[PDB]
RNA sequence: AUCGAGAGGA
C-alpha cells in the first residue's frame, strides 16, 4: 500500500524515494531519467519504484474512526 | 481522414477505453436489473388478472401502477431512513427497497351502485436492490461522495446484499425460444425432431415445447407426427391442421410446401396425409386430439373443446394466444413441417445445439422476473382467500391486511439468499447455484464473478459437447477463464466487450415493417411464399418481402442512426434460406465491431481526434455508436458477417482473401475475459497453461477492495506490498488491475539451485521475505448475537464466571471485558474466548456459550463492532489480524500457469548473485518450462528486465507484431546484458561462477490463499460422529482422514492385514457388544451386576463378548430395524 | 423416368388416390372422399431415385450472390452474361459424398446464371 | 451442532 522501505533483493532503502520520484515525474523527467536522478541503477530497485501503486493515497479518502 | 497503420494501435485503443468509460465491466448485471426494475415488475402487475370475487357484491380490485422507493431501513420504533449499502453488510440487513402497488376496489353490487376507492402506494413487498443500479443510493455518487460513504470507488457493484452477504447472479444459459430447431436423435424411435420452446412476449407461463417429428423408417412410407403439450400421444401433423380448420389437403399443403414443382416434398409429405384420411373435419379432428389426450372426456364434447382450448393456447404461444389466429398457427406449424422436410430431404443442416446464436443468457433482471411472477401469483392466491372468507359473511375487508407482504419480500430474499432458484416448498425442484456469495479475494476474482456465465447442462453430464469451447464463443466468452475440475466448459466468463442484450419490444420493428413494403402472413395467398422471403421478428414468421436485399439495407441503415431500431436489435438474413430473422428479445449476447465501407473503415480520424478529448467535449462511445461507425453483432448475425481481423486485412493484396469485408475487430485481445486479460504473452503459452492461470489470478492475493478496513467479511487477504506488473497488457487498464494489483514483480532465476524447487517448487530469498517480500494480512471475522428469543431461555455478552457458568471451558477469559467483548489490539492465541456469551438455564441458571478463536490462528483483534441485527437485539462482529509471512509450502505462481509451493528460503548470502551483487528473489527450476510450454513466462522475464533497465512498463498485449523476441532481446542488449537475458551467477556458498548461465529477471509472480498453515492438520484421539463413533471430519471439528475404500485395497494389496484392521478397526471405532450364541442377536449385558441375558432365547448363560466396529454394529441394528436379522454366529 | 407429384381433387381439394378400372383396364386417378375420377397422363405412379442424383443447380437461387462471407473469383466469366466476377460455392448438403464440387454463380444483378466447372 | 448447497485444492 506504501512505498517499501528496502529494495526486496538487494536491501536499498527505496522507502525517501517515491515522493522525489513523484516530484521528478511532474517535472516532466522520463520514469528511467528520474530513476537515474535518484541513483536507482540495479534494475530491482529500478523495479521497486517503477513497479509501485501508491493505494496509501486511496486509503487515506476514508474518514478514520476517531474525529 | 483515414486512419493511418502508424495510428491504429493508439485509434483502437482509444476506441477501447471510450467503451469502458461509458459501460464497464458489470453493465450486463446494472441493465438487467435496471430493465427488471423499470419494467418486468410493471408488466408482472398488469399481466396478472384482476381478481373478480362476490359472493351480490363483487370487488375486481385491479393492480393498475408500482412505486419502488429507494432503499430504506424500518428501526423498530418504525422510523424509516436511508439505509446505505454498508451499514446492510455490517448489520447484516438486506439491501431492499420498498414496493409499493397502486390497487383499485371498485363496489358493484346492484341498480348502477358503483363507487371506485385508489388505495395510492399500497406497500405490496421487498426488492432486493443491485448495487450501483439506478434505484441503488450508490447511484451517479462521485468517487468522493462514495470514500464519505466508506465506499471503494473501484466496486463496481452488479450484486445484492442479503442478510450482509454479498450475493451475486450468475448468468445462466439455456436454449433460445420461439426458434424452430430441428435435431435428429440417433437413438430414438423418430429420424428427426423438429422443437419449438415456444413462449409469449411477456412472460406468463413456462415454455412451452413443441415438436413435430418424422418416425424412422422401419409402415409403408416415413410418417410426420406432432407431439403437443399436455397431450401423452403423438398426433399426426394432418390431423393438427384440421383441427386448426384447415380440412383440405390442398390448403394444408399450401401452408406446409411452398413451391409446388417440388415432388421431393410431396412425396415425403404424402405418408402423413394418407395416414389421415379417416378424420375430415375440424370436429372430428378436435375429438381425436381431445381422446389421444391423458385426460379423455367420456364425451366427445368436452373433448372438443379441452382440444379447442390446447391449441388456442398451449400450442405455439408465441405465434399469438387469442382466438381467430389459427391461420397464423397453421403457418407456423407448416413452417416447423417444412424445416423437417428440408432437414430430412437434405436441404438444410441440422441445428447445433451448442451454437450460441441459438443460446440465451437468462441474467438477474429475467431470473427476478420469473421470481416475481412466482411470488405475485402466490401474493394474489393469499389475497383471494382472505377477501374470500370475508365476502362470504356480507361484509367489507381491508386490503392492507389481505396483503401478506412478506409472500414477496421472504421469497426474494430466500432465493438470493440460499441460491435455490425456486419457491421455498420446492426445495428440490429448484435448481441451485444461482446467486453465489460474491467472491471478495481479490479484484480479479470479483470481476469475474460478476461476469460469470453458467451452462446447467449437469456437472454429473459426462458428454463433451457442451463442454467444448465452440466456435462461436468468439469475442462473447474467454476461450481460457473456465474452472479445470468437474465443470470443464460448463461455467465461463464474458469477454471484455461482451455485451448481453436487456431486451426490447417488437412493436416499432413491426410498425415499420407495415409502413414498408412487407406483407402481412393473414393477407396474402400462399402461393407467394415461394419466391418470397420469410420474416420472423423473435421467432413469429409476421410476414414476407419481396426484395430482402434493400431491406436489410434499410433496416441496417435505420439501426446504425438510432433510428426506430435500437443498436441491440440482431437482424440476420439467411440467403440460402430466404428467411430474414430480427430478434429484439433479451439474453443475447453480442460485441461491438468496426463497420466497414466498400473496403475501408468508417472509423475515420475525426472519430480519434473526438474521442481523444472524451473528457471536455463529452464525445463518448454512444456518440461512436450514433454515427454508425460501431455495431453490436450478436452470434447468430455474425454467421452473416464477414470480418477484417486488423484494418490490414482490409488492404489490397496480391492475392485478395476477401475484398468484401463488412465489419472489423476493434482488437482481437478482446477475445479474452477479466482474468485471462492479465497474463502476459498468452499467445506463446500452452492455451491449458492460460486456463490454469485464469483460475490461479483470482486466488492471489492483493488489495481485493480499497474499503477493507470497514468491510467484516468472514475472510480475507491483504498483501503487504502489491505491485503493478512492470510487464502488462493494455487490457487490465480496464480491469483496473493497476489500481488494485495481485502480486509483487520478483527477481527471478530459472535454475537447478541445490535441488530444493524440483517437481513445482521455488525457492525464496529469506532475506527479501524479511524485507516484505509477499508479506500479507489475514483478517478473520466472527459474527455473534445474544438471542432474546424467549423468556425460557436469553443469551447475553458478559464475562462469565467460574461459579456461575456451568459448560465453562478451562481457558481463561481475562481478556474479555465486563461487555463480554475482547478489545481491540488484544493478541489472541488458539482457542481463546473473544466473546463471552452465557445464555440463561432453564454452574447454575446460566451456561457458558463463548465464542472461541478458530484453533491454532494466532492473531490480534483488529477491531470490534457492535450494532443491532434486524429483529434488535445485540450483535457483534470481531475483526482478527494475523499477519502471514511466506514460508515453505505457501502456493506461489506465475501468470502462466506456473505454480508452485515453497521448498526452501535461503538468506541473500546462500542465494546465487549476479556480478553486481542481484540475488535473485524467487529460484524456479529449468524443469517446469519444457512440457508445460510456457514461453510467456521467458518472453515477460526478458521483457521485465528490459521495462526495468529502461522505466516503462512493458506491453505484453497478445497479439503485437511490434513487439517480438528479436526486438527485446535487441533493447536489452543495449543495457549491458546478454540480449537472452541470461547472466553469469556465482554460487551463494562458494562464491564460484556457476558453468552454466542463469536467466534470471524481473516477472510478476503472485501470492496465493493457499498457504500451509491453513492446510496443515493432524489428530490423535479427538472428537469423534455420534451416529457412528468414528474421527468427526475436518481440520475445524479436528477431525480424522479418511482411510478410504482405495486404501484399504491398497493394504490388501500390501498383505498387511494387521495394519488394516488397526486403521479400520482401532483407530477408527472399536467396540464391544454382547451376542447370544443361540440366536447370535446382540443380546442384553449388565458388566455392574455382571447379568447378561437374551430376551429372544429366554438364557442367560450362553453370551460371548465379540470385539466389532461401532459402525458394524450400527449396520447390523440399522438391519434389524428393517426386519433383517443379522446372526453373529461365533461357532 | 423424372418423379410424380401429387394431384388434387376439383370437388374437395384432397389429394386424388390411384386406381385402376377392369372395364376399359386403364389408370384413374380417384378422390376417396368425393366420388371424382381423372383420366392419368403420365401412366407412372411411384418413382424412388436410390442413387438421388439431384442437379443441385436447381437447388441453387441466385440471391445467394450477395453473401459477402463467399469467396468470390475473377477466373470463370459467366456463359449468359459475361461478367468476370462470380461466387463459388461447394454443396454442403446431405446424400452428397463427392461434395469438393464447386458451383459458381454471377455476381451480376438480374443476371443470377449458376453452373458448374 | 446437523443438514444441505455452493465455491475451491490435488
Ligand atoms: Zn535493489
Ligand atoms: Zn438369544
Ligand atoms: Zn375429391
Ligand atoms: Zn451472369
Amino acid at each position: 500500500m506504501i512505498i517499501p522501505v528496502r529494495c526486496f533483493t538487494c536491501g536499498k532503502i527505496v522507502g525517501n524515494k517515491w515522493e522525489a520520484y513523484l516530484g521528478l515525474l511532474q517535472a516532466e523527467y522520463t520514469e528511467g531519467d528520474a530513476l537515474d536522478a535518484l541513483g536507482l541503477k540495479r534494475y530491482c530497485c529500478r523495479r521497486m519504484l517503477l513497479a509501485h501503486v501508491d493505494l496509501i493515497e486511496k486509503l487515506l479518502n476514508y474518514a478514520p474512526l476517531e474525529k | 481522414d483515414e486512419i493511418t497503420p502508424d495510428l491504429w494501435q493508439e485509434a483502437c485503443w482509444i476506441v477501447i477505453s471510450s467503451y469502458f468509460d461509458e459501460k464497464g465491466l458489470v453493465r450486463q448485471q446494472l441493465d438487467s436489473f435496471d430493465e427488471f426494475i423499470q419494467m418486468s415488475v410493471q408488466r408482472i402487475v398488469e399481466d396478472a388478472p384482476p381478481i373478480d370475487l362476490q359472493a351480490p357484491p363483487r370487488y375486481l380490485l385491479k393492480f393498475e401502477q408500482i412505486y419502488l422507493s429507494k432503499p430504506t431501513h424500518w428501526e423498530r420504533d418504525g422510523a424509516p431512513s436511508p439505509m446505505m449499502p454498508n451499514e446492510a453488510r455490517l448489520r447484516n440487513l438486506t439491501y431492499s427497497a420498498p414496493l409499493y402497488v397502486d390497487i383499485t376496489k371498485t363496489v358493484i353490487k346492484e341498480g348502477e351502485e358503483q363507487l371506485q376507492t385508489q388505495h395510492q402506494k399500497t406497500f405490496i413487498g421487498k426488492i432486493p436492490i443491485m448495487l450501483r443500479s439506478t434505484y441503488c443510493l450508490l447511484n451517479g455518487l462521485t468517487d468522493r461522495d462514495l470514500c464519505e460513504l466508506n465506499e471503494c470507488p473501484l466496486d463496481p457493484g452488479g450484486y445484492f446484499i442479503i442478510n450482509g452477504s454479498e450475493k451475486v447472479l450468475i448468468a445462466q444459459e439455456k436454449m433460445a425460444t420461439n426458434t424452430v430447431y430441428v435435431f435428429a436423435k440417433k437413438d430414438s424411435k423418430y429420424a428427426y425432431t423438429g422443437e419449438c420452446r415456444s413462449c409469449l412476449e411477456n412472460s406468463s407461463r413456462p415454455t412451452s415445447t413443441i415438436w413435430v417429428s418424422m418416425l424412422a423408417r422401419g409402415a409403408i412410407g416415413q410418417r410426420i407426427v406432432a407431439t403437443l403439450p399436455y397431450i401423452k400421444q403423438e398426433v399426426p401433423i394432418i390431423i393438427v391442421f384440421r383441427a386448426l380448420g384447415f380440412v383440405s389437403d390442398r390448403d394444408i399443403l399450401e401452408h406446409i410446401i411452398y413451391d409446388f414443382e417440388d415432388p421431393e416434398m410431396m412425396e415425403m409429405v404424402k405418408p402423413s396425409l394418407d395416414e389421415a384420411f379417416v378424420i375430415q373435419e375440424q370436429n372430428v379432428a378436435l375429438n381425436f386430439i381431445g381422446s389421444r389426450g391423458a385426460k379423455p372426456g367420456v364425451t366427445k364434447e368436452k373433448r372438443i373443446k379441452y382440444a379447442k382450448e390446447v391449441l388456442q393456447k398451449e400450442m405455439l404461444p408465441h405465434v399469438g394466444v387469442s382466438d381467430f389466429c389459427e391461420t397464423k398457427k397453421a403457418y407456423f406449424l407448416g413452417y416447423m413441417v417444412h424445416r423437417l422436410l428440408l432437414a430430412a430431404l437434405g436441404r438444410r443442416e441440422l441445428d447445433d445445439r451448442d451454437h450460441y446464436g441459438n443460446k440465451r443468457l437468462d441474467l438477474a433482471g429475467p431470473l427476478l422476473a420469473f421470481l416475481f411472477r412466482g411470488m405475485f401469483k402466490n401474493l394474489l392466491k393469499e389475497v383471494r382467500i382472505y377477501a374470500q372468507k370475508f365476502i362470504d359473511r356480507g361484509k367489507d375487508f381491508n386490503l392492507e391486511l389481505a396483503i401478506k407482504t412478506r409472500i414477496i419480500s421472504d421469497g426474494l430474499k430466500y432465493s438470493l439468499a440460499t441460491g435455490n432458484w425456486g419457491d421455498q416448498k420446492k426445495a428440490h425442484q429448484a435448481r441451485a447455484g444461482v446467486s453465489q456469495v460474491l467472491n471478495r479475494l481479490t479484484f480479479a476474482s470479483t470481476l469475474s464473478h460478476l461476469r460469470r456465465l453458467n451452462s446447467p447442462i449437469g456437472r454429473d453430464g459426462k458428454l463433451a459437447k457442451p463442454r467444448q469451447l465452440h466456435n462461436t464463443l468468439w469475442g462473447m466468452v474467454c476461450p481460457a477463464e473456465t474452472p479445470e475440475g468437474h465443470a470443464v466448459g460448463l461455467v465461463k466468463n464474458l469477454a471484455l466487450m461482451a455485451y448481453i442484450s436487456v431486451g426490447s419490444q417488437p412493436s416499432p420493428i413491426l410498425e415499420f415493417l407495415e409502413e414498408w413494403s412487407m406483407e402481412n402472413l393473414e393477407e396474402i395467398s400462399p402461393a407467394a411464399i415461394a419466391d418470397a422471403t420469410k420474416i420472423f421478428v423473435n421467432g413469429c414468421w409476421v410476414g414476407i418481402h419481396k426484395d430482402p436485399e434493400q431491406l436489410m439495407n434499410t433496416l441496417r441503415k435505420l439501426r446504425r442512426q438510432m433510428d426506430i431500431i435500437v443498436s441491440e436489435v440482431s437482424m440476420i438474413r439467411d440467403i440460402r434460406e430466404r428467411e430474414i430473422r430480427i430478434y429484439t428479445d433479451a439474453g443475447r449476447i453480442c460485441r461491438p465491431l468496426l463497420i466497414v465501407e466498400k473496403q475501408k473503415l468508417l472509423l475515420k480520424k475525426r472519430h480519434i481526434d473526438q474521442l481523444k478529448e472524451r473528457e471536455y467535449n463529452n464525445y463518448s462511445w454512444q456518440d461512436l455508436v450514433a454515427s454508425g461507425v460501431v455495431e453490436y453483432i450478436d452470434t447468430l448475425e455474425e454467421e452473416t458477417v464477414m470480418l477484417a481481423m486488423t484494418p490490414d486485412d482490409l488492404q489490397e493484396k496480391e492475392v485478395a482473401y476477401c475484398s468484401t469485408y463488412t465489419h472489423c475487430e476493434i482488437h482481437p485481445s478482446m477475445i479474452l475475459g477479466v482474468c485471462a486479460s492479465i497474463i502476459p504473452f498468452p499467445d506463446h503459452n500452452q492455451s491449458p497453461r492460460n486456463t490454469y492461470q485464469s483460475a490461479m489470478g483470482k486466488q492471489a492475493m492483493g488489495v481485493y477492495i480499497t474499503n477493507f478496513h470497514v468491510r467484516m467479511d468472514t475472510l480475507a487477504h491483504v498483501l503487504y506490498y502489491p505491485q503493478k506488473p512492470l510487464v502488462t497488457t493494455r487490457s487490465m487498464e480496464y480491469l483496473r488491475f493497476r489500481e488494485l494489483p495481485a502480486g509483487i514483480n520478483s527477481i527471478v532465476a530459472i535454475a537447478s539451485y541445490t535441488g530444493y524447487n524440483q517437481e513445482d517448487s521455488v525457492i525464496m530469498n529469506r532475506s527479501a521475505v524479511d524485507r516484505g517480500f509477499f508479506r500479507s494480512v489475514f483478517y478473520r471475522s466472527y459474527k455473534e448475537q445474544e438471542s432474546k428469543k424467549g423468556f425460557d431461555q436469553e443469551e447475553v455478552f458478559e464475562k462469565p464466571t467460574r461459579e456461575t457458568c456451568q459448560g465453562m471451558r478451562h481457558a481463561i477469559y481475562d481478556k474479555l471485558d465486563d461487555d463480554g467483548l475482547i478489545a481491540p489490539g488484544v493478541r489472541v492465541s488458539g482457542d481463546d474466548v473473544i466473546i463471552g456469551k452465557t445464555v440463561t438455564l432453564p454452574r447454575y441458571t446460566k451456561r457458558d456459550c463463548s465464542t472461541f478463536l478458530r484453533t491454532s490462528e494466532t492473531g490480534i483483534v483488529d477491531q470490534v463492532m457492535v450494532t443491532l441485527n434486524q429483529e434488535g437485539y445485540k450483535f457483534c462482529k470481531i475483526r482478527v489480524r494475523s499477519v502471514r509471512i511466506p514460508q515453505i509450502g505457501d502456493k506461489f505462481a506465475s501468470r502462466h500457469g506456473q505454480k508452485g509451493t515453497c521448498g526452501i528460503q535461503y538468506r541473500q548470502e546462500d542465494m546465487p548473485f549476479t556480478c553486481e551483487g542481484i540475488t535473485p528473489d524467487i529460484i524456479i527450476n529449468p524443469h517446469a518450462i519444457p512440457s508445460r510450454m510456457t514461453i510467456g513466462h521467458l518472453i515477460e522475464c526478458l521483457q521485465g528486465k528490459v521495462s526495468a533497465n529502461k522505466g516503462e512498463i512493458g506491453d505484453a498485449t497478445p497479439f503485437n507484431d511490434a513487439v517480438n523476441v528479436q526486438k527485446i532481446s535487441n533493447l536489452l542488449s543495449d543495457y549491458g546484458y546478454h540480449l537472452r537475458g541470461n547472466e553469469v551467477l556465482y554460487n551463494g556458498f562458494t562464491g564460484r561462477k556457476i558453468t552454466s548461465q542463469i536467466f534470471i529477471g524481473p516477472t510478476y509472480y503472485q501470492r496465493l490463499k493457499h498457504m500451509v498453515d491453513d492446510k496443515i492438520h493432524s489428530r490423535a484421539r479427538g472428537p469423534i460422529q455420534i451416529l457412528n463413533r468414528q474421527p468427526m471430519e475436518g481440520r475445524s471439528r479436528d477431525g480424522g482422514l479418511r482411510f478410504g475404500e482405495m486404501e484399504r485395497d491398497c493394504q490388501i494389496a500390501h498383505g498387511a492385514a494387521q495394519f488394516l484392521r488397526e486403521r479400520l478397526f482401532e483407530a477408527s471405532d472399536p467396540y464391544q457388544v454382547h451376542v447370544c450364541n443361540l440366536c447370535g442377536i446382540m443380546a442384553i449385558a449388565n458388566t455392574r451386576t455382571h447379568t447378561y441375558e437374551c430376551r429372544g432365547c429366554r438364557n442367560k448363560t450362553q453370551i460371548s463378548l465379540v470385539r466389532m466396529p461401532y459402525a458394524c454394529k450400527l449396520l447390523f441394528q440399522e438391519l434389524m430395524s428393517m426386519s433383517i436379522a443379522p446372526r453373529m454366529m461365533s461357532v | 423416368p423424372g418423379f410424380v407429384g401429387i394431384r388434387f381433387c376439383q370437388e374437395c381439394n384432397n389429394m386424388l388416390y390411384p386406381k385402376e378400372d377392369k372395364e376399359n383396364r386403364i389408370l384413374l386417378y380417384a378422390c376417396r372422399n368425393c366420388d371424382y375420377q381423372q383420366e392419368a397422363d403420365n401412366s407412372c405412379i411411384y418413382v424412388n431415385k436410390i442413387t438421388h442424383e439431384v442437379d443441385e443447380l436447381t437447388q441453387i437461387i441466385a440471391d445467394v450472390s450477395q453473401d459477402p462471407t463467399l469467396p468470390r473469383t475473377e477466373d470463370h466469366p459467366c456463359q449468359k452474361c459475361g461478367h468476370k466476377e462470380a461466387v463459388f460455392f461447394q454443396s454442403h448438403s446431405a446424400r452428397a459424398e463427392d461434395a469438393m464440387r464447386l458451383y459458381y454463380v454471377c455476381t451480376a444483378p438480374h443476371c443470377g446464371h449458376r453452373w458448374t466447372e
